């Protein structure tokens, strides 16, 4: 027996759908979304972390000459000064006063602890949706995982239930991303090859643990001052570490809708945007059936207060004829109001209460109580509270029922000047016909 | 490892007409940040190292 509901991708909203399997007495089923997860498709573009400058011992080559040679290393940087004459502690190291050389070689290096504390820059699309869904109805109260799309069913009591493919596109990461532990990051990092010094990815590397490595850290040497052994040279200073700084906060806490951001792996949690349609497979032990269910007949509703509040801050009382105690499923067919319970106890006292959270000055929205029907109005005052530690627990419709007051001094008022523009065209007409025969 | 870190106290909330009023006394200089939980967040960060509302 399938059946379709469409509820809200609202965290902790338990909405309601209603079952009308006219063999059967009806049921309600609440349906709240527990989690969800909104996991992105990675794919890594390359690594970042601090550099290494190694700077080796000054090749000095007293009375005598030497040469550089290129090398396959990152940055390499290599010259020779002709015309030192350094000093070390005990006195003049060389014995030729002019006739010498010193080799300043350096060259840069992926970090030791790069395997420990290192950006990963990725590229994030076709994100998936996996939400868990609390379902319960009758005896049945569980909750189950499902991907949010048209495909996977999931037994629940012998029910299946297909939630139905995420009504958005949406997702906050941008298409390129940055990862750093426990943080994400949208950022346009530039392409592998393409880092500049002392911005982002100015070493940039495949994989953690791969051999090659890009560098564009602006690394120049310079000679050697007069008298002193010292390599000396300039270099910019790493971008990562100035990133690390940059940052400022994650998208953890700029993300739309509320979504919290997770790494390991990166997804964004609990994003209220959208809807999830749900497929209700129901096999025939869930329901009862109408020779055991309460004849439930000439129900009717009053209302004892209503506030058009966050929570159920609406009161109604239900009254009508059984000719036996029992559970009726309860619903309201209108989403101006959604209801607190589920399911009421009917009882030969033929009077019950039900609770309802509306967002409009006057609801019109109309009622169940098993097979029984009748419709619900309210005068609905508003808050005084003016903030609220929870959301919403009504769908937001806010325009008032025609039957309201707002809504029926416009029809008076609609109604008395288009009755009066009416008696106008008639008086127009009949004269015009008169003075058209004379 | 972990590290402790300390726990800022609890901001005085105050509540009018679509605001909420915080006042915040900092021992150091402490992160602020706020966003809208809709479609624009305006994301809101700021440093308070002064008793500041």
């Amino acid at each position: 027996y399938e059946h379709t509901a469409t509820i809200p991708n609202v965290v902790g909203f338990p909405y309601k759908a209603h079952i009308e399997r006219n063999g059967f007495s009806p049921m309600t089923l609440q349906l709240e979304v527990v989690e969800t997860s909104l996991e992105p498709t990675l794919n890594l573009e390359y690594i970042t972390c601090e550099y290494k400058t190694v700077v080796p011992s000054p090749f000095i080559k007293c009375c005598g000459t030497s040469e550089c040679s290129s090398k396959e290393q990152p940055d390499y940087q290599c010259k020779v000064y002709t015309g030192v004459y350094p000093f070390m502690w005990g006195g003049a190291y060389c014995f030729c006063d002019s006739e010498n050389t010193q080799l300043s070689e350096a060259y840069v290096d992926r970090s030791d602890v790069c395997k420990h504390d290192h950006a990963s820059a990725y590229k994030a699309h076709t994100a998936s949706l996996k939400a868990t869904i609390r379902i319960s109805y009758g005896t049945i109260n569980q909750t189950t995982e499902a991907f949010v799309n048209g495909e996977h069913a999931v037994n629940v009591g012998g029910s299946k239930f297909i939630f139905g493919p995420i009504s958005t596109a949406w997702s906050p990461f941008d298409n390129k991303i940055v990862v750093y532990k426990d943080d994400v990051y949208n950022q346009d990092f530039p392409p592998y090859g393409s880092g500049q010094p002392g911005r982002f990815g100015d070493i940039q590397s495949r994989t953690v643990e791969s051999k090659d490595l890009y560098a564009n850290t602006a690394l120049k040497l310079s000679r050697p001052s007069p008298g002193v052994v010292h390599v000396p040279y300039t270099q910019t200073p790493s971008g990562f570490k100035y990133w690390l700084k940059e940052k400022g906060s994650s998208l953890n806490t700029k993300a739309p809708f509320g979504c919290k951001i997770k790494t390991n792996p990166v997804r964004a949690m609990d994003c209220a945007v959208g809807s999830i349609p749900v497929s209700m497979d129901i096999p025939d032990s869930a329901f009862t059936r109408v020779v055991d269910a309460p004849a439930v007949t000439d129900l009717s509703c009053q209302v004892v207060v209503c506030t058009h509040s966050s929570d159920f801050g609406g009161v109604a009382t239900l009254s009508y004829k059984t000719d036996k105690p029992g559970d009726c499923a309860v619903h309201s067919h209108s989403n101006v109001a959604t209801l607190q319970e589920a399911t009421v106890k009917v009882k030969t006292a033929g009077k019950v209460t039900v609770h309802f959270s509306t967002a409009s000055a006057s609801p019109a929205f109309k009622v169940s109580v098993c097979d029984a029907k009748t419709t619900c109005t309210a005068a609905c005052e508003p808050p005084k509270d003016h903030i609220v530690p929870y959301g919403a627990s009504h769908n937001n419709q806010v325009f008032p029922d025609m039957s309201g007051t707002a809504m029926t001094w416009v029809q008076r008022l609609a109604s008395g000047l288009g009755g009066l523009a009416l008696i106008a065209v008639v008086v127009l007409v009949l004269v015009t016909c008169i003075t058209m025969r004379r | 490892v972990t590290c402790r870190v300390p726990l800022a106290r609890a901001p005085d909330v105050t509540y009018g007409k679509k605001e909420v009023t915080l006042r915040l006394h900092p021992d150091h200089p402490t992160l602020f940040s706020y966003r809208s939980l809709g479609a624009e967040p305006h994301p809101y960060e700021e440093w308070v190292d002064k008793f500041s509302e």
